[PDB]
């Protein structure tokens, strides 16, 4: 395919995406020194998707990391595989990016959008053709939500043709020090719905819930959850990274997946839930993967899909596997759950098969759905926002920073209309 | 790397500043001849004590503060007190005639002819600064100089510097040491014209300080050296956060963020616990759990109001010496006994703690003695409406029959100002009462 440009925002983005780069780089078998270790061509069939050659025809990841809190550069260059990146895009701010919008959205950051467009165009010059973008960020704080929406709009202006994809992390009361989050989340998704092509709801509420109620870890840190999300988003990327029969692409994924012109929020899931292990593992086999793919406590959104409907479905299986067996159980799952799925698009539950095992697990898969259950998450966020908003709170910060009340009101109008749209498409008929 | 400027207005303000600056000397080991052996005597600083002392090439550590008085009766005393050599050649402000308990005289007649000099002094001091956070002004609601001139100063500052914040320390004057009867008009007329240019203001009630000194200090005659010393100790304890070194609550901006939800609600209430009686050598020992247990008692707060009737916003804390955060967590668990505690539904809760690894400093030859641990809870309660209601009762009584009104009208004020300020304070107390 054509090349992909990766964009990384804020502390959360930098950490999550650095771990993701590590995960796939191990998967594609590339050394920290850029040395080559892979033992087959099937590893480098789609290495050009991300990695670019060096002067020594040494493959280098192509990504950009953005933030304003200048303490992140050393965090980048202190990870295990951190020094992997080109010493040209470690461009950051110098005076902090306190979690206030219109500071990174209007006040500043808008002064460095020239810098970020300069760097992204500079490294897409070496890109023979452009496929799309990978913005990783979270919905809280300026560097993060505000910069992410600003970047999305800017590149949408400059590149109206290609695709625009992003990963969303929604901060939650369960693990959050600050409290100015719901304002950030709603102000973000308002830009996000109307300005991107597809987005992944990598939630924290469901993440914490499952990690504490089954994985039962004492202190969910930026280490554990970083590992979880890096693994899952690697699993999502595999389908493009691998050659598959369901030989899907970003534009193809949009066309196949996108049901409405404003409902492009996915629910990345993973069947074999995995903590920080040492040995190979305790063994898992096919029917276990079948069951745990679509359980109630394995996704990344605190919702039970049996209370809703799927617009579409998608999966990407891993490891040496019986394709006929897989098709048999999938046919049964689409047979024994007739009401579970929408009647608007038959032949929606698509399936693919991959070969390279995950670097640590034998037989796994990667669930990338598109449900009508996401209304629960959006309703949650909007309700907490308006609870913080019915009486003013810190809102003087925003108003004195540049917004007005009308922008907040219209953001809520847009979100509640979106929830109405999801409700409507969730209660269709024949 | 972040400068700070303070300023003293009025007799109460200048006396408090006198009582505070020598405490500030003591804390860092600064002495009227001190040199703080770890410095180069040429700007040796940029630590958290640089925010006040802009030390010169003479190794002097001159401060950043000026004192205001409409008629020299206390500013002279600091000019010829103890730390005489500690101030510049006539950097201070001296007048010729006080506002004499008349808000109007300082707000329209006298100060409106002296203010420009004060602003020139403030600007000239600020020029030597590089990274000023904001101002910390000391005044009182009692007289007309420390009140009318303060409100006028607020207007002038907000005109010339609106971006920067400016924390406030105020006194809610009490009948006990009442040196007038026209205080309530000044108080309403100052709180009404303070909001639009205020950001966060602390009131310390001379009723409360008087009660504390008479009860738990074994003093029956609280001069302006006893209550003054106690308030200086409280102020030093509260500002120690920015003063000594880095922890919770570094900056005035951070004060606002973690304290004030709603710009019409920005009067935080400060509580204390260690009230060491006197030179009494031996009573018993002390525990950190004990002092944090005591910091909830209504008798031990800087302003009289019983908070078992209302809800808190953000109950910060500070500590001196003997770190033990597990004991602090136990303290939170204990105070969770929900007998007299509350929080507000909308926003979650945080008991942010910052530790100073220096034992609290004490007045050497004063009514106290050195201890090892200290703590001060700045609970932004909703109960702070008691003071406003109490003062509103008296203002309404006096305005019933238009008493004393001429002494304000005949000086450059209109009759409608009183009514509109009363209505505005009514709106303010409504804004407190509705939260819940
Ligand atoms: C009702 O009173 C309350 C008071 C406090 C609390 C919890 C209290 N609150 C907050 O400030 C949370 C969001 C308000 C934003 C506001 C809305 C954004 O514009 C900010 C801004 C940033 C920089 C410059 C100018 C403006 O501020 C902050 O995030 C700042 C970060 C900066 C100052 C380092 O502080 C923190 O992040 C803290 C203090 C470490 C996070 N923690 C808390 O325990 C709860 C209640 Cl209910
Ligand atoms: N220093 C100090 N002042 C106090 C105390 N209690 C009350 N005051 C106030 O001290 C004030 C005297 O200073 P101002 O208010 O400026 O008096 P003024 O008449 O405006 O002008 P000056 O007397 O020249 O200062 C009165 O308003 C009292 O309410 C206390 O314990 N210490
Ligand atoms: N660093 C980090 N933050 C996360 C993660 N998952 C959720 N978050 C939340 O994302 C928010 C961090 O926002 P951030 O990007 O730091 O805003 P910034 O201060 O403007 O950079 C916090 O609410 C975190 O709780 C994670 O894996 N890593």
């Amino acid at each position: 395919m054509r090349e992909i440009v990766h964009i990384q925002a804020g502390q959360c983005g930098n950490q999550i995406g650095a771990k993701f780069w590590e995960v796939i780089s191990d998967e594609h078998g590339i050394d920290p020194s850029g040395n080559y270790v892979g033992d087959s061509d099937l590893q480098l069939e789609r290495i050009s998707v991300y990695y670019n050659e060096a002067s020594s025809h040494k493959y280098v990841p192509r990504a950009i990391l953005v933030d304003l809190e200048p303490g992140t550069m050393d965090s980048v260059r202190s990870g295990a595989f951190g020094h992997l990146f080109r010493p040209d895009n470690f461009i950051f701010g110098q005076s902090g990016a306190g979690n206030n919008w219109a500071k990174g959205h209007y006040t500043e950051g808008a002064e460095l959008v020239d810098s970020v467009l300069d760097v992204v165009r500079k490294e897409c010059e070496n890109c023979d053709c452009l496929q799309g973008f990978q913005l990783t960020h979270s919905l809280g704080g300026g560097t993060g939500s505000g910069m992410g929406t600003l970047l999305i709009s800017k590149v949408r202006e400059e590149y109206p043709d290609r695709i625009m994809n992003t990963f969303s992390v929604v901060p939650s009361p369960k693990v959050s020090d600050t409290v100015v989050e719901p304002y950030n989340a709603t102000l973000s998704i308002h830009q996000l719905v109307e300005n991107t092509d597809e987005t992944y709801c990598i939630d924290n509420e469901a993440l914490y819930d499952i990690c504490f109620r089954t994985l039962k870890l004492a202190t969910p840190t930026y280490g554990d959850l970083n590992h979880l999300v890096s693994a899952t988003m690697s699993g999502v990327t595999t389908s493009l990274r691998f050659p598959g029969q369901l030989n899907a692409d970003l534009r193809k994924l949009a066309v196949n997946m996108v049901p409405f012109p404003r409902l492009h929020f996915f629910m990345p899931g993973f069947a074999p839930l995995t903590a920080r292990g040492s040995q190979q593992y305790r063994a898992l086999t096919v029917p276990e993967l079948t069951q745990q793919m679509f359980d109630a406590k394995n996704m990344m959104a605190a919702c039970d899909p049996r209370h809703g409907r799927y617009l579409t479905v998608a999966t990407v299986f891993r490891g040496r596997m019986s394709m006929k067996e897989v098709d048999e159980q999938m046919l049964a799952i689409q047979s024994k759950n007739s009401s579970y799925f929408v009647e608007w698009i038959p032949n929606n539950v698509k399936v693919a098969v991959c070969d390279i095992p995950p670097r640590g697990l034998k037989m796994s898969s990667t669930f990338i759905g598109n449900s009508t259950a996401i209304q629960e998450l959006f309703k949650r966020i909007s309700e907490q926002f308006t609870a913080m908003f019915r009486r003013k709170a810190f809102l003087h910060w925003y108003t004195g920073e540049g917004m007005d009340e009308m922008e907040f009101t219209e953001a809520e109008s847009n979100m509640n209309d979106l929830v109405s749209e999801y409700q409507q498409y969730q209660d269709a008929t024949a | 790397m972040r400068e700070c400027i303070s300023i003293h207005v009025g007799q109460a303000g200048v006396q408090i500043g006198n009582a505070c600056w020598e405490l500030y000397c003591l804390e860092h080991g600064i002495q009227p001849d001190g040199q703080m052996p770890s410095d180069k005597t040429i700007g040796g600083g940029d630590d958290s004590f640089n925010t006040f002392f802009s030390e010169t090439g003479a190794g002097k550590h001159v401060p950043r503060a000026v004192f205001v008085d409409l008629e020299p009766t206390v500013i002279d005393e600091v000019r010829t007190g103890t730390y005489r050599q500690l101030f510049h050649p006539e950097q201070l402000i001296t007048g010729k005639e006080d506002a004499a308990n008349n808000y109007a005289r300082g707000h329209y007649t006298i100060g409106k002819e002296i203010i420009d000099l004060v602003l020139d002094r403030i600007r000239k001091l600020a020029d030597q600064c590089t990274g000023l956070q904001g101002f910390l002004v000391f005044h009182s609601f009692g007289g007309g100089t420390g009140s009318g001139f303060t409100s006028l100063l607020m207007e002038r500052l907000s005109v010339d510097y609106g971006k920067k914040s400016k924390l406030e320390f105020s006194i809610y004057p009490a009948p006990q040491v009442s040196t007038a009867v026209v205080e309530p008009y000044n108080s309403i007329l100052t709180t009404h014209t303070t909001l639009e240019h205020s950001d966060c203001a602390f009131m310390v009630d001379n009723e409360a300080i008087y009660d504390i000194c008479r009860r738990n200090l074994d003093i029956e005659r609280p001069t302006y050296t006893n209550l003054n010393r106690l308030i200086s100790q409280i102020v030093s304890s509260i500002t120690a956060s920015l003063r000594f070194d880095g922890a919770l609550n570094v900056d005035l901006t951070e004060f606002q963020t973690n304290l004030v939800p709603y710009p019409r609600i920005h009067f935080p209430l400060a509580t204390y616990a260690p009230v060491i009686s006197a030179e009494k050598a031996y009573h018993e020992q002390l525990s950190v759990a004990e002092i944090t247990n005591a910091c909830f008692e209504p008798a031990n707060q800087m302003v009289k109001c019983d908070p078992r009737h209302g809800k808190y916003m953000a109950c910060c804390l500070l500590y001196r010496g003997d770190v033990v955060p597990k004991d602090v967590n136990a303290a939170i668990a204990t105070i969770k006994t929900k007998r007299s505690i509350q929080f507000v539904d909308w926003c979650p809760t945080g008991f942010k703690v910052g530790i100073n690894y220096q034992p609290p400093t004490v007045v050497p030859g004063g009514d106290l003695a050195k201890v090892q641990r200290a703590v001060c809870m700045l609970s932004n309660t909703t109960a702070i409406a008691e003071a406003w209601a109490r003062l509103d009762h008296k203002f309404d009584l006096m305005y019933a029959k238009r008493a004393f009104v001429h002494w304000y009208v005949g000086e450059g004020m209109e009759e409608g100002e009183f009514s509109e300020a009363r209505e505005d304070m009514a709106a303010l107390e409504k804004d407190y009462e509705e939260v819940g």
